[PDB]
RNA sequence: AAAC
């Protein structure tokens, strides 16, 4: 009557038939192919080539030539076509190269090719249904762009349905805030990075969170200290905000608390029993082998092997108050025998981008928080030593955020080839 | 507590608004048609003949082993509706600084000896001069001339003749030569003068800009570096402005920002392409870059800028992680989720997992960029939807989208181009670049 | 110097 029948093979042929489908939708045409619907069926399908056809084509392929579906297709419109004396009412339309000639279904060979490219062929069609009194609507494109979202895009939506982050907050911090002032000024040569705790030399003060007698066995016996000069800030107001003195400004007391939470998980990580690295910006803390049980902690594991070099799941750590939270940083720090670290830093990169793949959401997510845990003091807090008495308490659970779209989890399947593809890709980088 | 951002719909031909480029590509084809491609050939004959077998490869359709996460390729004349043959093809045969002196000057040679002009130029280098030595010297100096020019190797084309001594091909493009061919294919149809897509949910009047700063090494001031600004509307067909050699970056602060003697003539550069482009002015205008900037550089920005215009500046960084994770599977946060930390500051998730391709964009986990709108009032969704909305403008590569916005993407390409050549003056659309 |  007016429908554009198409028959195909399923599975092989999907491409060539979306391709052509959707194009003659595009141009205002009636199609019927076998996969523009959803949830569909040989009832119908041979219902609408008896009455509702008015052309039909068949695809021309090595793997659709001998298909039963798309055979007794060609029957029954075989039939029509005898029913409505049609001597072009079935059109091949070879898009396969290999198909050799006489290979192809008998009742086709004697009868449109896209071997040589696909527009050519959709040209060639396309003058051959203006030949004949084909049907057709004014080209409407909006029609077939409704088909593709709702056929070919309707497993690929997103889902209305209801995140484990690396910010682990900060539940409780130290109530003050302490500036140090000494009678002799601290000499240039003597390092405050060699410190035995957190200290900051800020203008001639030393901010810290701890008190005086904590390094009083370590600074030169030169400085004299005093106890009335030190002024402490109240800790609760300075995330508040509430702060304002021409001495400190708030700006500046977030950002001095950072580098002292900083520093405090650095020296936080001598006695966690945590080995470091040498990178560009800070120090990475990553876990030796030998040490860690079967390389596991919690049943997830943090050192591995890859090729003659070893993999140690490494972490560093930044601190932040916007709500009060650390963030940490995932690396993956490569020993050559499990003990040496390796002397050049390219090897480092490219062993590192070579090991990163394999991994995803869980086995990162994972391998941090085991990280995190291994990490911690209490089972839900991590105690970063910043005074002698003051303790900073960073839960050792990270940020959970309440989302509200999500996709429907694909079959692991479609990452495997995510992963054995984008591997190769990336061995080829 | 995320949110999320429908994910932006770009234009087609017939006025069709579709998700992936490669998807609206094969569907409606390129929004705005060209008649066909002329290409120029510049190389050996082995080069030559190189290029006419990928040609002949090209014509015919070309699949990845993943239909879904990079759809197939249905062929050049079925995807772009324009032919690019082996007739339109002129070549000039050759038998660091030599060898892109000789391929200029062929190419030079070509632009003004032939009487039939040619769309797009494209060069084949040999795989010794790969290994022995070009791209942006050359690109910057065909910069003068206005010749838009893709450059390819000879194991690029035909990397399955390209063998190593174990006999295994150097590169193998087994499994995504329909997605190299769909690349490549995109490349020359933007040099053509196409513009294969461009945004569909975009409010009119709206400019995107881009500062790129790239230092000198041979400079004997430490300091230099070279700026440039990229600005785009809807179109992902941007328009680049070369800056000012000279002290640029801060070594100690380790920024790189504007004194107003130069934020002035950029920002004014940047709005008179726009009113040549539009004959108005622009109701906003953003302005993205890797760091923030100083008050300096805002007051020059804000004296240039029109009153009825709504200025806005937002710094996008790959900043210290916030890499979020979904508690089950190994399938990372979708792209498209952002987290508003307050009214100026947000994270952008461009990359990870997107539905329409059951796959991601990201390889290890999806690092948010963050976005922040140091200077301006502006709406903080409405910058998150524009720069979700840039991010899929990359017509370098026929990707369903891009990590980095389009504004900031070809920072590191562009400013090697620019500082490429010292003595070399320059008004451009990205075309010239990529 | 297909490309991220
Ligand atoms: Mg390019």
């Amino acid at each position: 009557r007016n429908k554009i029948f198409i028959s195909h093979a399923t599975p092989e042929d999907d491409d060539f038939t979306r391709w052509l489908s959707l194009k003659l939708i595009g141009l205002g045409y009636e199609v019927w192919c076998d996969i523009l619907f959803l949830d569909k069926f040989w009832s119908t399908i041979e219902k609408e080539i008896r009455e509702n056809t008015c052309k039909f084509l068949i695809v021309s392929s090595t793997a659709g030539n001998k298909r039963e579906g798309v055979l007794k297709e060609l029957a029954v419109a075989t039939k029509v076509k005898k029913h409505l004396q049609d001597d072009m009412f079935i059109i091949p339309l070879a898009i396969d190269e290999n198909l050799s000639y006489d290979d192809i279904n008998i009742e086709i060979v004697r009868l449109i090719d896209f071997k040589k490219s696909w527009a050519k062929g959709l040209q060639d069609l396309l003058d051959a249904f203006e030949k004949q009194n084909v049907p057709k609507k004014p080209p409407d494109h909006s029609k077939s762009n409704l088909l593709y979202q709702q056929i070919f895009l309707h497993d690929k939506q997103a889902i209305e349905k209801e995140y484990d982050s690396n910010w682990f907050p900060i539940i409780s911090f130290p109530n003050e805030l302490r500036f140090h002032r000494y009678d002799w000024r601290l000499p240039k040569q003597f390092d405050v990075r060699t410190l035995a705790f957190p200290a900051i030399r800020y203008k001639e003060y030393l901010c810290t969170f701890a008190w005086e007698y904590d390094f009083i066995h370590q600074l030169p016996k030169t400085e004299t200290y005093n106890g009335q000069e030190s002024i402490r800030i109240s800790t609760s107001d300075i995330l508040s905000g509430r702060y304002d003195t021409d001495f400190i400004r708030n700006y500046e007391c977030q950002r001095l608390i950072v580098q002292l939470i900083n520093k405090a998980f650095e020296l936080r990580m001598k006695d966690k029993n945590v080995r470091e690295y040498q990178m560009s910006k800070t120090f990475a803390y990553w876990i030796e082998k030998g040490k860690l049980e079967k390389d596991k902690f919690e049943k997830i594991k943090l050192v591995g092997k890859q090729k003659n070099k070893y993999w140690h799941f490494g972490i560093s750590a930044a601190g932040k108050l916007y709500s009060p939270v650390l963030m940490v940083s995932s690396h993956i720090i490569f020993t050559m025998d499990g003990i040496n670290l390796i002397k050049s830093k390219s090897i480092q990169h490219s062993s590192r981008r070579k090991q990163g793949k394999n991994w995803w959401n869980d086995k990162w997510r994972e391998k941090l928080l085991a990280f995190i845990r291994f990490l911690s003091d209490d089972q839900n807090a991590i105690y970063l030593n910043v005074g002698s008495e003051e303790k900073i308490l960073i839960s050792n659970k990270p940020l959970k955020f309440f989302g509200k779209m999500s996709y429907v989890t694909p079959s692991e399947v479609t990452l495997e080839e995510e992963s054995v593809l984008a591997d190769i890709n990336n061995f080829e980088e | 507590e995320l949110i999320y951002i429908e994910e932006p719909s770009i234009l087609f031909a017939h006025g069709q608004k579709c998700t992936d480029p490669r998807d609206g590509l094969a569907l409606f084809g390129p929004l705005n048609q060209i008649y066909g491609i002329k290409s120029g050939v510049v190389g050996t004959q082995k080069g030559l003949q190189i290029f006419k077998s990928y040609l002949d490869k090209i014509q015919k359709p070309i699949y990845n082993h993943n239909n879904i996460t990079r759809p197939m390729f249905p062929g050049f004349e079925a995807v772009f509706g324009c032919k690019w043959e082996s007739q339109n093809i002129v070549f000039k045969e050759i038998t660091t600084y030599d060898l892109v002196t000789l391929f200029n000057d062929k190419i030079i040679t070509a632009n003004k000896n032939d009487e039939e002009r040619v769309d797009v130029w494209f060069v084949i280098v040999p795989e010794e001069i790969y290994k022995y030595c070009f791209h942006d010297q050359l690109k910057a100096r065909l910069l003068e001339h206005t010749i838009p020019t893709q450059i390819l190797r000879e194991s690029t084309l035909a990397w399955r003749d390209f063998k190593n001594t174990f006999g295994a091909p150097i590169r193998d493009f087994s499994k995504i030569e329909g997605h190299l061919a769909w690349t490549i294919s995109t490349a020359a149809y933007y040099k053509a003068g196409g513009k294969p897509w461009k945004l569909g949910d975009i409010r009119p009047g709206v400019c995107y800009l881009g500062l790129v700063y790239k230092k000198i090494e041979k400079s004997k001031n430490p300091q230099n570096a070279c700026c440039a600004a990229q600005m785009f509307l809807d179109n992902g067909d941007g328009t680049v402005f070369k800056g000012e050699v000279g002290p640029w970056y801060n070594p100690e602060k380790g920024e790189y920002h504007l004194k107003p003697k130069e934020a002035k003539a950029l920002l004014t550069q940047a709005l008179e392409s726009y009113k040549e482009q539009n004959k108005s002015y622009p109701k906003e205008v953003f302005i993205h870059a890797r760091t923030r900037f100083n008050d300096e550089e805002w007051n020059a920005f804000n004296e240039v800028t029109p009153k009825n215009t709504n200025l806005v500046g937002v710094t996008i960084t790959k900043s210290k992680p916030l890499k979020l994770y979904k508690t089950e599977g190994a399938f990372p946060i979708m792209r498209g989720n952002a987290y508003i930390v307050d009214e100026k500051k947000a994270f952008l998730w461009t990359l990870g997992f997107v539905p329409k391709l059951q796959s991601t964009l990201s390889m290890e986990v999806p690092n948010p960029i963050f976005i922040e709108i140091n200077k301006g009032e502006a709406e903080i969704q409405q910058v998150l939807k524009d720069i979700l909305a840039l991010t899929k403008l990359n017509y370098n590569a026929c990707i369903y989208a891009d990590g980095e916005p389009v504004t900031l993407r070809f920072a590191n390409k562009i400013g090697e181009i620019l500082t490429a050549s010292t003595e070399i003056k320059t008004p451009l659309a990205f075309k010239y670049y990529i």
